[PDB]
C-alpha cells in the first residue's frame, strides 16, 4: 500500500529521513501527510500538503515527494523525537485513506543505566511486587506465582518493567533479582 | 484533542460504539490501532455527505455527522476480537483563519472485544505506592492528592486472565469500565 521502512535511527543534533513508498493513485497524485506518534498518545500531524507545516510544527521537520516516493526530513535531532512515524494519502483507484506501516525512529547515544529496583511486601491474599525502572537498554532478567511483564519504553526513553509474585498468606524472607548487563541487584 | 467517549468494552457479535465532539470540520473520520501495530483507516465522512469505508470492515461499519449538535459518530457491528484496538476520531479543517493545516484528534479509546466480564480492582497499599490488582478490562488511571516522583506502571496480565497494575511515588485510582474509585 504505503511502504516505510520499519525502523530508523539518529544522532542527536544530526539529521534523519524517513521514506515512504506509494503509487501513482496515491502519492502520484495526491497530497502527503506526515505524523508523529508517541507511544500511547495520538498521532500529532506534521506534514499537510506534500510539503506545508501546520501552525506550532518546529521547522525542524520537513517534507518533500518525487513521483509516487515521499519523505519526512528533521534536523536538530532531539531525544524527546524517539517515536513511531507514519505517511498517509488518498487513493484514488481505492477511493480510501491508505496509511504507511510507520517508522520506529530511535534516537542514539543514550548511556547505560542500571535499574532503579523497588520491592514491596504485602499489605485473604499475598502479592509481592517488585518494580524495575529507568534502565537503559531495555532489557532485564527477573529471578511457582510468578508473572513478569515485557519491557516497555518510559517517556523518557528509558525502560520500565514490573513483576509480581502471589502465593498464599500460608505461603508467606523472599527476594528479587534484577538482571541487567551482567549486573544483578537483590532486594529483599 | 477531541473529546472521545464510549465503552472500553464490547462482548463479541454486538456493536462498537463510539462519539466525538468537534465543532465544524470539513471531513470526519475514524482510524484504529490494534495493541503493537499500525494505523488502520477505517473510513470517512465529507462535508459534501460523501463517505467512505474501509472495505475489510465488509458492511460492519456507520458512521454520522450531527454538526448542529457538534459531533460525529462511529458504530461497529458484529464484532469479534479482531477488533480489539485503540479507536481514534479525527477532524480534518485545513487552512483556516491564519492557522494552517488544522486536524484535531480524539485522545483515543481502548475498545477491547471480549465476552469476560468487567470487574473492578482491589486497592492496596505498598509501603510507597498503591497496588491496583485483578482487574478487566484496561485501563485504570492513577493520581495522587502531587504529580512529580510519580511512577505508574504498565500492567501485567496474570494467569487469571485479569490485569495487576501499581503506581509509585519517589492515590485516586480510576476504573471506569466497573465505575471505580478508589
Ligand atoms: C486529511 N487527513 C490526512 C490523513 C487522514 C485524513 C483524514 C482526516 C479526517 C477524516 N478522514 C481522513
Amino acid at each position: 500500500e504505503l511502504t516505510q521502512p520499519p525502523s530508523a535511527s539518529g544522532t542527536p543534533g544530526q539529521r534523519v529521513t524517513i521514506s515512504c513508498s506509494g503509487s501513482s493513485s496515491n502519492i502520484g497524485s495526491n497530497y502527503v501527510y506526515w505524523y508523529q506518534q508517541l507511544p500511547g498518545t495520538a498521532p500529532k500531524l506534521l506534514i499537510y500538503r506534500n510539503n506545508q507545516r501546520p501552525s506550532g510544527v518546529p521547522d525542524r521537520f520537513s517534507g518533500s515527494k518525487s513521483g509516487t516516493s515521499a519523505s519526512l526530513a528533521i534536523s536538530g535531532l532531539r531525544s524527546e523525537d524517539e517515536a513511531d512515524y507514519y505517511c498517509a494519502a488518498w487513493d484514488d483507484s481505492l477511493s480510501a485513506w491508505v496509511f504507511g506501516g510507520g517508522t520506529q525512529l530511535d534516537i542514539l547515544g543514550q548511556p547505560k543505566a542500571a535499574p532503579s529496583v523497588t520491592l514491596f511486601p504485602p499489605s485473604p491474599k499475598a502479592t509481592l511486587v517488585c518494580l524495575i525502572s529507568d534502565f537503559y537498554p531495555g532489557a532485564v532478567t527477573v529471578a511457582a506465582g510468578v508473572e513478569t511483564t515485557t519491557p516497555s519504553k518510559q517517556s523518557n526513553n528509558k525502560y520500565a518493567a514490573s513483576s509480581y509474585l502471589s502465593l498464599t498468606p500460608e505461603q508467606w524472607s523472599y527476594s528479587c533479582q534484577v538482571t541487567h548487563e551482567g549486573s544483578t541487584v537483590e532486594k529483599t | 484533542q477531541l473529546l472521545e467517549s464510549g465503552p472500553g468494552l464490547v462482548k463479541p457479535s454486538e456493536t462498537l460504539s463510539l462519539t466525538c465532539t468537534v465543532s465544524g470540520g470539513s471531513i470526519w473520520g475514524w482510524i484504529r490501532q490494534p495493541p503493537g501495530k499500525g494505523l488502520e483507516w477505517i473510513g470517512s465522512i465529507y462535508s459534501s455527505g460523501s463517505t467512505y469505508y474501509n472495505p475489510s470492515l465488509k458492511s460492519r461499519v456507520t458512521t454520522s455527522v450531527d454538526t448542529s449538535k457538534n459531533q460525529f459518530s462511529l458504530r461497529l457491528s458484529s464484532v469479534t476480537a479482531a477488533d480489539t484496538a485503540v479507536y481514534y476520531c479525527v477532524a480534518w479543517f485545513g487552512d483556516l483563519l491564519s492557522l494552517k493545516g488544522v486536524e484535531l484528534w480524539g485522545q483515543g479509546t481502548l475498545v477491547t472485544v471480549s465476552s469476560a466480564s468487567t470487574k473492578g480492582p482491589s486497592v492496596f497499599p505498598l509501603a510507597l505506592g498503591c497496588l491496583v490488582k485483578d482487574y478487566f478490562p484496561e485501563p485504570v488511571t492513577v493520581s495522587w492528592n502531587l504529580t512529580s516522583g510519580v511512577h505508574t506502571f504498565p500492567a501485567v496480565l496474570q494467569s487469571s486472565g485479569l490485569y495487576s497494575l501499581s503506581s509509585v511515588v519517589t492515590c485516586n485510582v480510576d476504573h471506569k469500565p466497573s465505575n471505580t474509585k478508589v
